[PDB]
């Protein structure tokens, strides 16, 4: 039931970063044109490299955030689609891995992780086959739409917008300022 | 009409009140002007309610009663407390009382108070007998003090780097000696807020002299906790009676078993004010200070103990360093070993913003066995041979970097041993 949420999660988080994207750009086209004209008041333009400031922090916010979110949405759809093939077909996978597989639950911890790991890069060598076989890949019909409509990889813009990295120091200080900015700009 | 909500308020919904049921213009009043006139026209209606405050007795019989949020300022807010009511319900200073109050009638002024039905958020007649402070005996901080939360913010860090540098328990007395721009307001803030996260039992109180308006404004609305101050603008004689009264409550508070952590700015300037208020005395030592002038603010941070039978008053005071004033250092040295522990911070350090400024090696505690376990003392020990050989400054990268990462104190002990 966590499927049709974290949908909705990620595309409400997908709509608040276009509005933050496109008030980002009225707030440049403002200052731009503010800048051409003859007027040349001095707060007005610090205000608003203020607003540049607090909007684009803004909008890197979101984009993290959204990155985050379409994250969790495919994991959480690649761990359901591996669980109901897991459960469809665990005796066919089992038939194949049996030769290290047996006797899991007695064997100790480190050999249950060099098993882990035989199964591991066994498994990388067949998916690796696959893809030199070249077939290509088609979403599963039970989480179509879902998939289809939030994309194999997130838009070019949110990966683009979140290369800055900022200090907690600078993220809370930026946070205070776009709390009190919103605050008097409400009024 | 309750002054809580009346006060609570800002001054827009007393005036449209007020302009409800037909005041003179309410534009030109003070705000302690305001809420004793709405508060008479409103209760002149025929309605009677409770009222709350702090009682203090003057050089006279006869006592006055203030409000916390007035921050302690004498004003027609005040309610009498007659010296009859001193006899009848035992009454001192520094007790919360709740109760009727009375409209002021002719002749009169101030407000008036009927009866009493809460004293120390308690029965008036089972505080009738009560134990007084002179016979109560101290001991050693035992219950440790908790300021993290491992959320992982550079607060967070902050509040583990000064767990880890000192242990704080309840019931002690500590210095912070930091000069200028050492971030004395965001660390105050850090152990205000952390202990208020931490233990919301016991109340928490800031008492704050002398600072910046913005600075006390922005502390109103910072804590959730009760704070009180009063600013440079005031004279020295309002922050010594301020200082006085609220130390005076909260040794009354106290006295009910009750948990409370002080967080005193500053030392220093509670000294000048006193010395500017006092008499001489005809002996003045180095730098115009004379030798009565620091026996109140002695005995002032000496009240600081852990009660036997219950309740602990921990008392944690900021001093100013290396200001270029002769009398800070006269202060500074008057003041050094009567604490139970101190915490050094310095400029060069901070010249570099490497936060918080705190010195590890001239840190200290007293009887940590008592305060602690052997094992996280050991543990602490480990980290203080590790820190002693390099510097200050470079243990204090070393140490956020290898703390950053990792999401608490505790999950950082194996993660440092290991190496
Ligand atoms: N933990 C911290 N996180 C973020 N900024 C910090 C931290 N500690 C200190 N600072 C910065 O340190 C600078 C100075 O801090 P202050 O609190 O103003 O210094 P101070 O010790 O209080 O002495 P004053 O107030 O200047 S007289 C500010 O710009 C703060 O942002
Ligand atoms: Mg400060």
């Amino acid at each position: 039931t966590a499927l049709q949420q974290a949908f909705d999660t990620c595309q409400n988080n997908k709509a608040a970063w276009l509005q933050r994207k496109n008030e980002l750009a009225a707030a440049e086209q403002e200052y731009l044109r503010l800048l051409s004209g003859e007027g040349r008041n001095v707060s007005r333009l610090d205000e608003l490299r203020n607003i540049i400031e607090v909007r684009k922090w803004q909008v890197n916010q979101a984009a993290g955030r959204y990155i985050r979110s379409h994250e969790a949405v495919q994991h959480i759809s690649i761990r359901d689609r591996l669980n109901d093939f897991m459960q469809q077909h665990g005796t066919a996978l089992a038939a194949a891995l049996a030769p290290e597989l047996m006797g899991y639950s007695e064997l100790t911890a480190i050999a249950r992780n060099c098993a882990i790991q035989r199964a591991t890069d066994a498994l990388r060598e067949a998916l690796l086959s696959w893809l030199a076989k070249g077939e290509k890949i088609n979403y599963s019909a039970q989480d179509s739409d879902i998939l289809t409509t939030i994309g194999f990889r997130p838009d070019v813009a949110s990966v683009d917008d979140s290369r800055e990295k900022f200090t907690p120091a600078q993220n809370m200080i930026f946070s205070r300022k776009s709390a009190q900015l919103a605050s008097r700009q409400s009024v | 009409m309750n002054l809580t909500e009346l006060k609570n308020t800002p001054v827009s919904e007393l005036i449209t009140l007020g302009e409800n049921m037909g005041l003179e213009n309410l534009a030109r009043m003070r705000k302690q002007d305001i809420i004793f006139a709405i508060l008479k026209q409103h209760a002149k209606s025929g309605e009677d309610i409770f009222g709350d405050g702090v009682l203090e007795i003057l050089q006279d019989g006869f006592g006055f009663l203030r409000s916390a949020d007035s921050s302690y300022l004498a004003g027609p807010d005040d309610i009498y407390v007659s010296p009859s009511q001193i006899r009848r319900f035992n009454l001192r200073t520094g007790d919360t009382i709740s109760g009727k109050i009375r409209p002021p009638k002719e002749g009169e002024r101030y407000f008036a108070l009927l009866k009493v039905n809460e004293v120390n958020f308690d029965k008036p007649e089972n505080a009738r007998n009560k134990i007084l402070f002179e016979n109560l005996t101290p001991l050693h901080a035992n219950s440790r003090l908790r300021m993290e939360r491992g959320n992982g913010s550079t607060e967070d860090l902050t509040a583990r780097v000064l767990d880890l540098a000192s242990p704080i328990g309840r019931g002690q007395r500590g210095l912070i000696v930091a000069p200028p721009k050492a971030g004395k307001t965001m660390l105050l803030q850090n152990i205000a807020q952390s202990i208020a996260y931490n233990h919301p039992d016991c109340v928490l109180m800031v008492l704050l002299i002398d600072e910046r308006p913005e600075e006390v404004t922005e502390m109103q609305r910072l804590v959730k906790g009760e704070v009180v101050a009063s600013t440079f603008d005031e004279p020295a004689s309002r922050h010594v009676q301020v200082a006085e009264m609220v130390i005076e409550k909260a040794k009354r508070l106290v006295e009910h078993k009750k948990d409370v952590i002080i967080l005193l700015d500053s030392i220093t300037r509670l000294a000048r004010a006193y010395n500017t208020v006092v008499p001489a005395s005809g002996k003045v030592l180095t730098g115009g200070v004379d030798a009565n002038a620091l026996h109140r603010p002695k005995r002032f941070f000496g009240a600081a103990r852990n009660v036997e039978e219950g309740g602990s008053l921990t008392i944690i005071a900021t001093a100013l360093i290396d200001t270029g004033s002769k009398m800070d250092e006269v202060i500074y040295e008057e003041f050094k070993g009567t604490g139970n522990m101190e915490l050094h911070l310095s400029r060069k350090i901070a010249e570099k913003r490497v936060f918080p400024a705190i010195d590890y090696n001239r840190s200290g505690t007293r009887k940590e066995e008592l305060l602690t376990t052997q094992e996280e003392l050991q543990k602490m020990w480990i980290l203080r041979k590790i820190i002693h050989p390099m510097g200050e400054i470079d243990a204090m990268e070393f140490l956020i970097n290898k703390l950053a990462m990792t999401k608490t104190n505790d999950d950082f002990f194996e993660m440092m041993k290991r190496s």
